């Protein structure tokens, strides 16, 4: 029962483990778009009124 | 008198009956035992190492 015990425990960790990169992929990556995206406007903003 | 002794307990073991129980060489079990002692002291460290994964 034990060693059964060790297929479904290393089937769950098998299974978990790849599902952690994409999550964090995924929020790097819409981290970074956010603060490019709010950086941009500032200098969209700016550059419209030093343009007006 | 000890020779009459002897084969007389011969005979009574021969005609004893018993109900139908397999009992093993008597001078071996001993050793089987220690060898099955060591048998469950593997498995229960195997068990331990198991459980601690």
């Amino acid at each position: 029962k034990k060693r059964q015990r060790m297929i479904e425990v290393q089937d769950e960790l098998l299974r978990l483990e790849p599902q952690l990169k994409q999550l964090q992929t995924k929020y790097d990556e819409l981290k970074e778009r956010k603060s490019s995206l709010r950086n941009a406007a500032y200098f969209l903003s700016n550059l419209k009124q030093l343009y007006q | 008198h000890l020779n009459f002794l002897k084969k007389r307990l011969l005979q009574q073991c021969e005609t004893l009956k018993v109900p139908p129980k397999k009992m093993e060489d008597l001078t071996n079990v001993s050793s089987l035992l220690n060898m099955e002692r060591a048998r469950d002291k593997a498995n229960e460290e195997g068990l331990a190492l198991l459980q601690e994964e």
